[PDB]
């Protein structure tokens, strides 16, 4: 999938916003709230406070709490739901499909057909300005 | 403006009424709307701004 | 309230400001005459931050503007709104720079710079509270390049804690204006990366790239992407002005930006920009404002924040909007693109909302964001005047003037230090 | 208040500022009578009466070319002092016009331009009309540029001359004055705006459609080359370029100072209107080696600046796309210590149209300025033409007897040599 | 809620578009210009436009549809039509040039620089839809742009969305007329791309519609555009149950769920029933019996193939207006009876019904009757495997002496895509022959 | 946006576009000082295809004229519509051909081949996207038929991805106004049938019968002769310039036009055609435009359909009517003569509707045939060569411009090896 074909950084700032808020509409008119666009906090699965997470007196109100490995089925949704699927399905390619939404600023000038009368000048339609371009005459060599 | 179709044809049949040279000797869209064209951010350019804030209205 | 000063250098800093004015007027609703004819309350109650409150309940310029040549005063002051400008306020001198930073700093902005200076003193003596200077100039000049710099360098003597911003036009990638231009341009970033606390990279390229194919209009003069230039301009001080449920000024975004007094450069841009034949179809949402908020052909340096990362980003927001939704959609532009994004620090954006619009638009928003990708223009411009500086071409119109020649090669070693110390943060 | 002062020295200087002041009445409201019926002030004086007196002086040693303007319509418009005339001819001769007869001229052409200047409160520049291969433009010129260094220092002073055509010569004893007006002002001028008979003669054969011109001829497109040089002196516009500009912007080293001059929409007003000049194509009009003042083709050398100003309908968005359409073809070449390259001025004001003119009417002109390394060919021609008579002695009598010696012609033979030593450094990349 | 995104692709597609979205305008309260007429002010609650019109912010209604054509002769003259101001600018997507009934310019070279800007307009669109639940694709089989440019869209679009239906509308060739000499080209060759890569493809014939013009209606010597709201009226119905309350409403995939039974068959037939002019219905007294009766005749049918012929295999009734249930089901029962139609082994009941509460609407000029009721009949049947036997008998005589391939070869296509069309077709017109063998 | 370049060499060549730049600009309502003088906002809407822009909206035609020489151009520069002509596009020289192949393809067209080469260049990529070439002229000429083939051999080296149109004015049977033109004709058509997409043959004696019995006319003229080939090939380019409900460009009537690359020589006609006196004794409908579109006496070749066959059929129809009026028309009339139509491919008739009348008529139309029944233009050419070549009658006018004789031997071997096909495919 790389028909486009910039610097391959490119093509990866997925930039969708609005998708996240579509369907986040879906279960506006939905009873069961499932899917909704912000993720759950869970401090297991986190990066970031795992320092009181790893420490003593931890795993024995892990075990009695029965959360030892906000909502349970809303991360089955978030992760197995169709709105996860369809944002996933999208996300393939992070910018845009076309040219035109993967360029930035550095792509503004530069196919530049260039187009030149004559080529160097020279007018020469008129036999007249055939058979001797000037009166005076031509120097050097070109 | 727009009579024949050859490169951004739409828009400035959209927009004749905006950028309407009146008539004068010369006269192109250079001297003209040298200090600005109109509706260049908003179609709507003399709404009055809204005087409803968030405590005003909750 | 804190008023702001604004300062204008060079014919590029002149034209700027002069669409500016004209764009600030229309938004607290001053006629080219100078009285008010608005609609609402809340355009009275804040005026003073930027304009002077005179007798006959018309408002009168806190605005200097300055430049070596006579010749762009007239064109100011016969321009649409320049009838409203103080006569004190025009400081001129005789003859012109040529696009000289020599004489622009040195030999002919020395003795201007007193007149200038004088009027600063006698007007922002007049504040309760001043809270800054705004200056539009152009680096690859001789007015706004050369005593741009210097006047920035004398308010720092003076008041050294108040907020400099700048909004410089910085030199082109592709096509140049003159050909001394990487002299001056290299020669005045030196002196802006310790005397600014913010600066913001404009280029013409970037708005040609937005007049051709996001405004879609084929004959724009300078006025349109002067008119793109100040809808940002006013968009950073809109909280100082309309009340708001999140409020930020330039201090607090200028905390919130910068890590270290270095890295001072940013991309400015502008949300709610389409077409005109195609604007009334556009649905305004805050998901939709964020999908062209952070793409990268709506900036206004001619640089790819997509090639770098980005250290910080800024979001002031104005208009009707939920709490809730905003903060998810600086949120998801975080989370799902996680390798654009410096990772020493767990959160970049900064929110701020205001709820009066601009006038007919029912949202808009506005963009800093400082980023790595900006060492690009640091890095052409030092090659080509690396390339300029061997052959000594050019030089004898700047040491001619009493400029000595190792100036030229320690601003090629600050320039360097500002390229290679953008690159320990990718 | 942005004025500047123009000297005419010369027959071709007369007849060149006849031309430009021509066309300086029509595109303001002056008549010649010099009454009316933006920025005006750069080339004229008020008074008590409603005149308008230009400020420019016109100086020859001969009375025959310029009691001509004595005596016709543009009479009560110039002033009756600033028009400089001699009792006898310089005689084709650099010392006569320097030495002997330029002597003592000079004490009144200083005095009126000192009166010029104490009624100028934004003095920025200097113009000079003379030819290289004269008598009184190549001698008594040389003398004013000597002298006004001295008395006005760091004046921005950029004449216009005409160099002698590379094939043909009005005079026979012109590669004498034209070599030496040159070693005794390179350390004297700013910019040197130059261009060629010969090849005005060939852009009047086939750009315009006429044939066997006038002097008149040419001197129109001349004096519509320095119109446009002044244009954003006079007139608003949103890239105004002065007269202190170009020598910054232009010139690298303070002894190369020569330009070449280009006009690019020249046309019949019977074909101005079948063709599209949009500025794609009239920026490229520039650019191909038939349209230049100067007969020498830029495909030998390198560019090393250029400077272009546009007139009328610019819009600046597509100058900047098509002065990027230059960089994509590989026949134009660029220093490669210059990256850049280019200047851009943009100015308001359509050209004007002169009544019996062959010029068109339009909406577009670029005036275009730059200085190359191909000109190196046309100071090896006049070397190779001064050291084919100068190695007999030719027409050294006449040089000496008039107040010279023999060493002048050795060190001005010596100094294009060097100079051309340096135009054959400079054309190296690395 | 349950939105809907059609793709109309070529001249045919856009023109058929022309006349379908004004049909879709007048079933709301849609003006010309997009607005609303601000005199009818509807109910907050209902949201009936929300399947083809998107709500902007003050008040205009911005459909959901994408006209791309490699041409712009044809869709400039939408936006300098009478509905210019109710299309988006940017929905209307058209090329520079034409294929010019050419496979081979249409899917290698002229359809793959402007594919990139219709997937991202497609793809623009989807964002901004939430239950989006079906595509509708409008071209032509025996076009260039529509069955060349079509080919490589459906082709691109499974590997992007995957396993959501597309419905498809495509105009076959008719046997005695047509219009141009290489149509068996270009509709052999889309065989083979559209087959696997579709799972539903109606297909309407351009003169079995003339003869039901001539015969049903009155109207003599019809142009397209008496041609085209039929299509409209069709599709309308179609869709008339995700937009309309009614008794039975019968969703998008409940379609295709008995609408086919095997993978590779989805070639249906189509028909309309109360086609007919107002002089003619005044004087009629018909009624459920015979709208159910007359979808059943071989001359109303929109493709020229007879059913006396072949088995029907699955039938889906659609019903609109004043329809109660009793008299559907005494209508299907006397088609029970009826010796001459018959039915395969393995189906037991065959029929699928579905009743709306809305009548059909009527739009200004045009001929149609304003009737109460309507039945949309898609009936899946074997009959329509000759309508195959006499394309590949319209593909091998050219291809027995190579003519016009030289205008395919060059053009970044290879010959060996012919030798496995025509293949593809064989196995086509055979899995059609296994259906029908009672067992 | 699908613009063309218009061509014409020599005289006939510069009479014909002369004719053409009178009825197309009449057409869309250009005023001949180069204005817009219309009543509809249809014509101005694709007026590119054969015009550009100006400074002040003036319209110049995208027209490049040449010959050898300006015997011609100057009586058509100072003529009805000559003052719209860009006064650059004329290229000429001082010294004509004068009725020789030779020297107007290696030794007086080989010096300017070049500069319609300059003209053709600029002309072409000023443009978005060009869609064609269109040549006038005639093959029994020297500057035309000689200079004509150099050209197209000059240009379809640069540019083989666009198409080649040349209308060529094949010499008549009984009428003679050259004798030389069994050489020049031959050395014509031999370059012409490996370069040109499309080539339209168009008899003077077939323009001679229609102003004869078709349209009663008293003092047919050669600008009466011009304005019926000027009409078809006006109308033969409609569909790009108006909107219809059957569109067809250049590019349409060639891939449903010819079969085979060396196939591609045509036939065209013209309906609408009756006498003042006889206007009102017949409706204009369908059914008779289709009628008097076949009929023998309706062609500009004068070839005769009926000793051969129809591989396959072009007809553009112009002007409000129905369809299937058409599609009975143009299958009841293969039904019927279905032993003068090839049976290996299934229809032979390519039909398009465009929606603009031409100005002054109600409903027109357009044919173009290929028929394997133009070999017989052929075969009297290549009996008159080897009639003239046994003896060798003017052949040492041709030697002298650096010529041999295996050069004519191999033209010959062409044209025997083209009508063999046409006959082979003729069964
Ligand atoms: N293009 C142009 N060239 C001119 C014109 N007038 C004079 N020249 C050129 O300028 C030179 C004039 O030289 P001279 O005839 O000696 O006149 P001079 O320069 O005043 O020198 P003296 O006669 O000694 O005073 C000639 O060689 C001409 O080629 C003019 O009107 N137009
Ligand atoms: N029913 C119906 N058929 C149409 C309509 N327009 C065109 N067609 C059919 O479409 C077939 C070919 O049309 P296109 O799809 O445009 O063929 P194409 O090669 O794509 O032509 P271009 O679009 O110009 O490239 C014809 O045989 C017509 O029968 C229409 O409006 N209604
Ligand atoms: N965006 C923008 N740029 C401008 C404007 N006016 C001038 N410039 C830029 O300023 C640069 C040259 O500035 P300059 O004339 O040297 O300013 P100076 O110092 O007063 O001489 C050019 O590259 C222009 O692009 C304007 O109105 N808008
Ligand atoms: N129909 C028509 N044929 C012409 C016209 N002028 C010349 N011809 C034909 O041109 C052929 C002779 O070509 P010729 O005049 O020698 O072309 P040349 O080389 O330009 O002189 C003859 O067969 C004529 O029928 C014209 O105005 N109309
Ligand atoms: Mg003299
Ligand atoms: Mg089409």
């Amino acid at each position: 999938h790389l028909c486009a074909c910039p610097l391959r950084r490119e093509k990866g700032f997925i930039l969708d916003g609005v998708a996240v808020s579509t369907m986040a509409r879906s279960y506006e008119h939905l009873r069961p709230k499932l899917w909704s666009a912000i993720p759950p906090y869970n401090a297991q699965q986190d990066c970031h406070s795992r320092r009181y997470f790893r420490s003593r007196v931890v795993p024995p109100i892990l075990r009695e709490t029965d959360q030892d490995h906000d909502g349970w089925i809303v991360d089955y949704f978030h992760i197995f739901g169709q709105g996860q699927r369809y944002l996933n399905r999208r996300n393939w390619a992070g910018a845009g499909h076309s040219l035109q939404q993967v360029t930035g600023h550095d792509h503004y000038n530069t196919n530049l057909k260039a187009i030149q009368n004559g080529r160097f000048g020279y007018r020469r339609n008129t036999p007249a300005l055939r058979h001797c371009p000037s009166v005076f005459g031509e120097i050097t060599r070109f | 403006r727009g009579q024949c179709l050859l490169y951004n044809w739409e828009e400035e049949r959209a927009t004749n009424y905006l950028d309407q040279v009146p008539v004068m000797q010369d006269g192109s869209e250079s001297f003209f709307f040298r200090h600005g064209h109109r509706g260049l951010l908003t179609l709507q350019p003399q709404s009055p701004t809204s005087s409803c804030t968030t405590q005003k209205d909750s | 309230m804190r008023e702001i000063v604004h300062l204008q250098a060079g014919q590029c800093g002149n034209q700027i400001g002069a669409k500016f004015w004209e764009v600030i007027s229309d938004e607290h609703g001053i006629d080219p005459t100078g009285t008010y004819h608005g609609d609402s309350d809340l355009q009275l109650e804040r005026i003073n931050v930027y304009y002077n409150e005179a007798t006959g309940g018309k408002y009168v310029p806190r605005a200097v503007l300055v430049d070596l040549e006579p010749g762009t005063m007239d064109s100011v002051r016969s321009g649409p709104f320049g009838q409203i400008f103080r006569p004190d306020n025009f400081v001129f001198g005789q003859s012109g720079a040529g696009n000289n930073w020599a004489k622009g700093h040195y030999t002919e902005g020395a003795e201007l710079v007193d007149s200038v200076l004088d009027v600063v003193r006698k007007e922002a003596e007049s504040c309760d509270c001043l809270q800054g200077f705004q200056l539009t100039h152009s680096l690859g000049g001789g007015t706004g390049s050369g005593m741009g710099t210097l006047l920035i360098s004398k308010i720092r003597e003076e008041y050294p804690d108040r907020i400099m911003n700048t909004f410089s036009v910085v030199p082109s990638p592709k096509v140049s204006d003159t050909v001394v231009e990487p002299y001056n341009a290299t020669l005045s970033v030196h002196q802006l990366v310790e005397n600014t606390d913010e600066t913001y990279c404009i280029d013409n390229e970037a708005l040609y790239d937005i007049c051709f194919r996001t405004l879609k209009l084929t004959t724009p003069t300078y006025g349109d992407l002067n008119h793109l230039v100040s809808a940002t301009m006013s968009g950073v001080t809109t909280c100082l002005r309309f009340p708001g449920q999140l409020n930020a000024d330039l201090r607090k975004l200028a905390v919130n930006m910068v890590p270290f007094p270095r890295l001072h450069f940013f991309m400015p841009g502008f949300a709610p920009l389409t077409s005109r034949g195609s604007q009334q179809y556009r649905a305004l949402t805050v998901p939709e404002l964020t999908q062209q908020m952070f793409d990268a052909k709506n900036m206004m340096a001619a640089c790819d924040p997509r090639h770098g990362r980005y250290l910080t980003v800024a979001a002031v927001f104005r208009g009707r909007m939920s709490m809730k939704e905003v903060d998810e959609q600086m949120l998801n532009v975080q989370n799902k693109n996680s390798s654009y994004f410096v990772e020493w620090i767990p959160n970049n954006v900064k929110t701020a909302v205001c709820d009066i619009p601009p006038r007919g638009l029912k949202m808009s928003a506005t963009f800093i964001g400082n980023s790595t990708a900006i060492q690009e223009l640091f890095k052409r411009i030092s090659e080509q005047f690396t390339a300029m500086f061997r052959r000594k071409a050019f030089l004898h119109w700047y040491t001619g003037e009493g400029m000595d020649e190792m100036e030229f090669t320690e601003a090629e070693s600050n320039m360097n230090d500002l390229v290679s110390e953008y690159q320990q943060y990718q | 208040m942005r004025e500047c002062i123009s000297i005419h020295v010369g027959q071709a200087g007369v007849q060149i500022g006849n031309a430009c002041w021509e066309l300086y009445c029509l595109e303001h409201g002056i008549q010649p009578d010099g009454q009316m019926p933006d920025s005006f002030n750069t080339f004229f004086s008020e008074t008590g009466a409603g005149k308008h007196v230009p400020r420019a002086v016109f100086v020859d040693l001969e009375p025959t070319v310029v009691d001509e303007v004595r005596t016709g319509t543009y009479r009560q418009l110039f002033h009756p002092e600033q028009l400089i005339t001699g009792k006898e001819d310089a005689a084709n001769n650099y010392a006569r016009g320097h030495y002997t007869i330029g002597k003592e001229i000079v004490d009144l052409v200083l005095d009126r331009i000192r009166k010029l200047a104490d009624l100028c409160t934004g003095l920025q520049g200097f113009l000079i009309f003379h030819s290289f291969g004269g008598g009184t433009g190549s001698g008594f010129a040389s003398l004013l540029m000597e002298r006004l260094s001295v008395d006005y220092g760091k004046k921005s002073k950029l004449e216009f001359a005409i160099y002698p055509a590379p094939q043909v010569s009005t005079a026979v004893v012109e590669p004498y004055n034209s070599i030496l007006t040159t070693h005794t002002t390179l350390e004297h001028s700013d910019c040197a705006f130059m261009v060629d008979n010969e090849a005005i003669y060939d852009i009047c054969r086939r750009n315009l459609d006429i044939e066997r011109p006038t002097y008149t001829n040419l001197n129109r497109l001349i004096g519509q080359i320095v119109s446009s040089i002044t244009a954003s002196l006079r007139f608003d516009g949103a890239l105004n370029v002065d007269l202190t500009e170009f020598q910054t912007n232009l010139v690298p080293y303070p002894r190369i100072h020569f330009p070449l001059a280009t006009y690019a929409p020249v046309i019949s007003a019977e074909k101005a209107y079948h063709e599209q000049l949009s500025v794609a194509e009239i920026t490229n009009a520039c650019f191909e080696p038939a349209n230049q003042m100067v007969k020498c083709d830029p495909r030998h050398g390198k560019y090393m600046a250029c400077c272009m100003l546009y007139r009328g309908d610019v819009v600046p968005k597509d100058v900047n796309a098509a002065i990027a359409t230059i960089k994509t073809k590989r026949t134009i070449q660029f220093v490669d210590w210059c990256p850049t390259g280019f200047k851009v001025g943009i100015n308001y004001q359509p050209p004007t149209v002169v009544p019996g003119g062959d010029l068109a009417k339009v909406q577009r002109a670029v005036c275009m300025l730059s200085n190359t390394t191909a000109i190196a060919e046309a100071w090896a021609r006049l070397d190779h033409k001064l050291d084919l008579m100068y190695a007999k002695r030719a027409f050294v009598h006449w040089y000496v007897g008039e107040g010279m010696e023999e060493g002048e012609f050795s060190e001005a033979r010596e100094d294009l040599a060097a100079l051309e030593k340096d135009y054959e450094e400079v054309g190296v990349d690395s």
